[PDB]
């Protein structure tokens, strides 16, 4: 262990056709954060499908392709890594895992709740629009979307209308920022009145 | 052998639908639950009855 | 508790609903959609939702007057 630089064994592993038996070589190693470890380590892992290591594999250390990595695990057919190669393509990077769906792994799950984190808002409108044409749990979709905070405005309330005369009645939400801007009015209003009130001791 | 095997097993405890799904989501928070809450939605939306409509409006707030 | 009521048991849910919400408003957001969820149709009557409104559309009116009251002075007394 200790006075090895393991960069020069790894090496010699790999053109060797044998290297797993290093499996367990590299339990209570791979703290070393080496590139060899995770890069391997992950081909193993993904040819082996094992995910519950491979994802704690790479929990902590970081140290590796994030890339093509993600790109023999998209040529697989067991999405696991499908799974996965959709998370470490997105990495604490939303903008991918979404933008790089269609019909497959178009998922009426996890689809519904990667968007969410987001902050490039009009990419509601893009997977809204795309929710009509395409799928029908719009409701859930153009809903989820505006009880954060509100990055559904007008705009794209609208949109769908252009097009969806019947189709749009749910609301959960509209209301939720209704009185929401119906409370913050409520202070404002009491701050108003502060200000009303003093203006009216000082000088009554 | 065993792995490709253990392969085959999803895509089969009621078809990657809700069955290697529900693995990997056990593999937002719920918060997320309420989420998949609205969740559920069959025949007719299959939720907004009781404890879809009402975890939805509640945390909504 | 009453509403809730007048939707199983009366069909006056109409003088109910709405006696409900022109004292202030005690007919928040909350019933307003319980309604829809609920009762897609039953519901059109409003006298009072707009009473809310521009009520809060007023308020509304003589607080953006207050801002510009602080404007106003601010400008004038710092230019």
């Amino acid at each position: 262990s200790p006075r090895l630089d393991h960069t020069r064994a790894v090496n010699y592993f790999s053109k060797v056709k044998q290297l797993p038996l290093v499996k367990p070589y590299l339990r209570s190693v791979q703290n070393h954060n080496n590139k060899s470890v995770n890069e391997s380590l992950n081909n193993l892992f993904i040819t082996e499908e094992d995910y519950q290591a491979l994802r704690t594999s790479i929990d902590a250390y970081d140290n590796f392709d994030n890339i093509s990595l993600a790109q023999r695990l998209e040529k697989h057919e067991l999405i696991e890594f499908r799974r996965i190669a959709a998370y470490l393509f997105k990495g604490n990077n939303r903008w991918k895992q979404s933008v790089e769906l269609c019909k497959k792994d178009s998922l009426y799950k996890d689809a519904m709740q990667y968007a969410s984190e987001s902050k490039d808002t009009e990419l509601a409108e893009e997977l809204l629009q795309w929710f009509l044409q395409e799928e029908k749990r719009e409701c859930f979709g153009a809903c989820l979307f505006t009880c954060y905070d509100l990055l559904r405005p007008d705009v794209v309330l609208e949109t769908a209308w252009r097009h969806n005369i019947m189709d749009f009645a749910m609301p959960y939400f509209i209301q939720v920022m209704k009185e929401y801007l119906t409370k913050v009015d409520k202070l404002d209003a009491s701050e108003s009145l502060r200000k009303e009130e003093e203006q009216a001791t000082e000088t009554q | 052998s065993e792995q490709v095997e253990k392969n085959k097993i999803n895509n089969r405890i009621a078809d990657k639908a809700f069955y290697q799904q529900p693995d990997a989501d056990i593999i937002x928070x719920x918060x997320x639950x309420x989420x998949x809450x609205x969740x559920x939605x069959x025949x007719x939306x299959x939720x907004x009855x009781x404890x879809x409509x009402x975890x939805x409006x509640x945390x909504x707030x």
